[PDB]
């Protein structure tokens, strides 16, 4: 059995909120392996938050989460759970449940902020005699004036992997991030091709499918 | 006090198949004498992914990790070695101590792969009908598949060299090309965008001969 932890979605949430992140075990005994909480801030620094023991219960902090944090569980779930309240701006930060130093779940991304959550804009990045090189032409799509991070973006449901990259965001001057996602193609086949670009941006419920064709 | 690890070097650099050696020195032996087992675990974080566990207890490998990587020491003092390194090694890796609550973390060792020149491909993509009718244009200019990471662009429109209109974003570098991809972006406001008819982007960089425009006419 292949060990699994799975972590809700990234979340935007003001200062002064409360916030509730879960952790659902599967392909392993729950009760085998106490869970424990690690905060990675954006920096990448890391820091143990402390456990919980999933036959009792307990839960144990660290002194620097002792407060505003709580551990529990839900036994007939096999779910773990982080309650953080009155957030503050510096709780922004991944979230991760781990079975002790053996596995990471795939973490949770919080931001704390005043700001409104704000959808992306998407345009196509149109393939053209000026974005051919060679024998390659390139097309993207362009995923502007979204809030909070992170906006996931595939191509063809997953189907288009190959040469794709998918760009850092920048963070403009209104305080809204922008990126762009692009890929490379044969240029003699951009007639017979079809390119989907699937935007995703779970705090704000966006997702948009655009098709980039010349022009 | 806490357990404080002290990861070196915090970066670096080497070429495929050379000796990969980083260093976790501990404020505290993670030595337990009631074990003789030493209670330290190494992992690699990939851009964008969650940790992996590479060795635990200091010397022991997971299973599924490639042999090449070697943890060894004990007491205050501890290695990660990758015997060869690779492009897909790319990553941070990082100690975490579990001798003693509260667990503790070092600072991490981030590897970059080195390789030889790479010319970037240069596209320059005109704004969207979608977008103008919205009241902006975005203007992008990509360069794909380069090495090393510096390079120069700079936007002229009609001619005239722009400064202060644009931004630019890097990818992390490639698993199995170890290349880096970067966009320019030109933003205007429609009324400016239409204002003018030549758009351009000019990227110099070791990989080119002389520097490459790319253009295309409002």
């Amino acid at each position: 059995l292949q060990i699994q932890l799975v972590q809700s979605g990234p979340e935007l949430k003001k200062p002064g909120e409360t916030v509730k992140i879960s952790c659902k075990a599967s392909g392993y005994t729950f009760t085998d392996y106490s869970v424990h909480w690690v905060k990675q801030v954006p920096g990448k620094g890391l820091k143990w938050m402390g456990w919980i023991n999933t036959e009792t219960g307990e839960p144990t902090y660290a002194d620097d989460f002792k407060g505003r944090f709580a551990f529990s569980l839900e036994s007939s779930a096999s779910t773990a759970y982080l309650e953080i309240h009155n957030l503050k701006n510096e709780d922004t930060a991944t979230y991760f449940c781990a079975l002790g130093w053996l596995h990471w779940g795939l973490g949770t991304t919080l931001t704390v902020s005043s700001a409104s959550t704000k959808g992306p804009s998407v345009f196509p990045l149109a393939p053209s005699s000026k974005s051919t090189s060679g024998g390659t032409a390139a097309l993207g799509c362009l995923v502007k004036d979204y809030f909070p991070e992170p906006v996931t973006v595939s191509w063809n449901s997953g189907a288009l992997t190959s040469g794709v990259h998918t760009f850092p965001a920048v963070l403009q001057s209104s305080g809204l991030y922008s990126l762009s996602s692009v890929v490379t193609v044969p240029s003699s086949s951009l007639g017979t091709q079809t390119y989907i670009c699937n935007v995703n941006h779970k705090p704000s419920n966006t997702k948009v499918d655009k098709r980039v064709e010349p022009k | 006090l806490d357990i404080q690890l002290t990861q070196s070097p915090s970066s670096l650099a080497m070429s495929g198949g050379q000796k990969v050696t980083m260093r976790c020195k501990s404020s505290q032996s993670l030595l337990n004498s009631r074990n003789e087992r030493n209670y330290l675990a190494w992992y690699q974080q990939k851009p964008g992914q969650s940790p992996k566990l590479l060795v635990y207890f200091a010397s022991i490998r997971e299973s599924g990790v490639p042999d090449r990587f070697i943890g060894s020491g004990s007491g205050t003092d501890f290695t990660l070695t990758i015997s060869s390194v690779q492009a897909e090694d790319l990553a941070d890796y990082f100690c975490l101590q579990h001798y003693n609550t509260p667990w503790t973390f070092g600072g991490g060792t981030k590897l970059e792969i080195k390789r030889t020149v790479a010319a970037p491909s240069v596209f320059i993509f005109p704004p969207s009908d979608e977008q103008l009718k919205s009241g902006t244009a975005s203007v992008v200019c990509l360069l794909n598949n380069f090495y090393p990471r510096e390079a120069k662009v700079q936007w002229k429109v009609d001619n005239a060299l722009q400064s202060g209109n644009s931004q630019e974003s890097v990818t992390e570098q490639d698993s199995k090309d170890s290349t880096y991809s970067l966009s320019s972006t030109l933003t205007l406001s429609k009324a400016d965008y239409e204002k003018h008819k030549v758009y351009a982007c000019e990227v110099t960089h070791q990989g080119l001969s002389s520097p490459v425009t790319k253009s295309f006419n409002r």
